């Protein structure tokens, strides 16, 4: 399983590095997708994207890096592609795995928990954890808000592919 | 100045934000944007008198249905709105409603019918059918665009005038 990484800044100031294992081996399309969107080998991708929506209690999500507003970005097949299966669950802080808008939605934008969100299992397919860094993620918790809304800008500064 | 505490409430992708947005930036987004939940404020003149709008912009989501109650005991009054190309929406309004008179255990609540997206061509929800929904709660009826602004400080200011009503009482 490949290994990408985040490093997060707060209003442009270094936060720390997140890095993330992905499930190539139950979720190969869904993994392939934030790996090449990580390195930005298509042309485009995660890097300077922001994280629109942190929920503390909940996820943080980000992806958006074509209209930065929280309803965009693309995956690498073509705006959307389908849910390529629910095998694994949102079982506790720090699994990754889709945002979308309904079945067969997935694009670029995605969600880390910050706890178990079981009643998104079915719905959003879990494609990965956080590896090393979920002090990282924790300390973004304190730029959410109930709905959502951040108060400082939190981005993703640089981005890749760990060996 | 008087403060009203409105609520817009309606099944997903009718345009409760598309409307709220309306009114408050005076601007419309063709996007998905799917609400979590915001408020807003605004001063108006309605009838000549200064009034305070605080507004709540809800999510239409089934799946979370029993997140409604909270702000429905806290609202005065809601425009429930549904989408004239949308029937499903049409009767979903039946089901919000019957929330807000289970949860404010009332059947005055302040309200008010709107339904939106009137631009477009191909309605599904006849006039007729929506007046005498309307009619069968004892609320008002209002046609809005929110991409046009047709109606949208019309639907607002009569929620606004039911309250103001149901306070004289
Ligand atoms: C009722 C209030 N509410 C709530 C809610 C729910 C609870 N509980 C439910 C579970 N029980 C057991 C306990 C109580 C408590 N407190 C609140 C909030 C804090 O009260 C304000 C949620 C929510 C989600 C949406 C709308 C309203 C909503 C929504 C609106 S778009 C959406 N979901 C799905 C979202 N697609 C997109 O972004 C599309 C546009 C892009 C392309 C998406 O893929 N993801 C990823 C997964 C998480 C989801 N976003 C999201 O943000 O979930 C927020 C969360 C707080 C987790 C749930
Ligand atoms: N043609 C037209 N489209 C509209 C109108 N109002 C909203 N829309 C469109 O319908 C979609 C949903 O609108 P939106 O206001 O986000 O709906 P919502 O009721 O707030 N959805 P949610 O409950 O998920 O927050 C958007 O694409 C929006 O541009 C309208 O009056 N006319
Ligand atoms: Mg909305």
């Amino acid at each position: 399983n490949p290994t990408v990484f985040f490093d997060i800044a707060v209003d442009g100031e270094p936060l720390g590095r997140v890095s993330f294992e992905l499930f190539a081996d139950k979720v190969p399309k869904t993994a392939e997708n934030f790996r090449a969107l990580s390195t930005g080998e298509k042309g485009f991708g995660y890097k300077g994207s922001c994280f629109h929506r942190i929920i503390p209690g909940f996820m943080c999500q980000g992806g958006d890096f074509t209209r930065h507003n929280g309803t965009g970005g693309k995956s690498i097949y073509g705006e959307k592609f389908e849910d390529e299966n629910f095998i694994l669950k949102h079982t506790g802080p720090g699994i990754l795995s889709m945002a979308n808008a309904g079945p067969n939605t997935n694009g670029s934008q995605f969600f880390i928990c910050t706890a178990k969100t079981e009643w998104l299992d079915g719905k959003h397919v879990v494609f990965g954890k956080v590896k090393e860094g979920m002090n990282i993620v924790e300390a973004m918790e304190r730029f959410g808000s109930r709905n959502g809304k951040t108060s400082k800008k939190i981005t993703i500064a640089d981005c890749g592919q760990l060996e | 100045m008087t403060e009203y505490k409105l609520v817009v409430v309606g099944a997903g992708g009718v345009g409760k934000s598309a409307l709220t947005i309306q009114l408050i930036q005076n601007h419309f987004v063709d996007e998905y944007d799917p609400t979590i939940e915001d408020s807003y404020r605004k001063q108006v003149v309605i009838d000549g008198e200064t009034c305070l709008l605080d507004i709540l912009d809800t999510a239409g989501r089934e799946e979370y249905s029993a997140m409604r109650d909270q702000y429905m005991r806290t609202g005065e009054g809601f425009l429930c709105v549904f989408a004239i190309n949308n029937s499903k929406s049409f009767a979903d309004i039946n089901l919000y409603r019957e929330q807000i008179k289970r949860v404010k255990d009332s059947d005055d609540v302040p309200m008010v019918l709107v339904g939106n997206k009137c631009d477009l061509p191909t309605r599904t929800v006849d006039t007729k059918q929506a007046h005498e929904l309307a009619k069968s709660y004892g609320i008002p009826f209002i046609e809005t665009s929110a991409k046009t602004r047709q109606g949208v400080e019309d639907a607002f200011y009569t929620l606004v005038r039911e309250i103001r009503q149901y306070r004289m009482k």
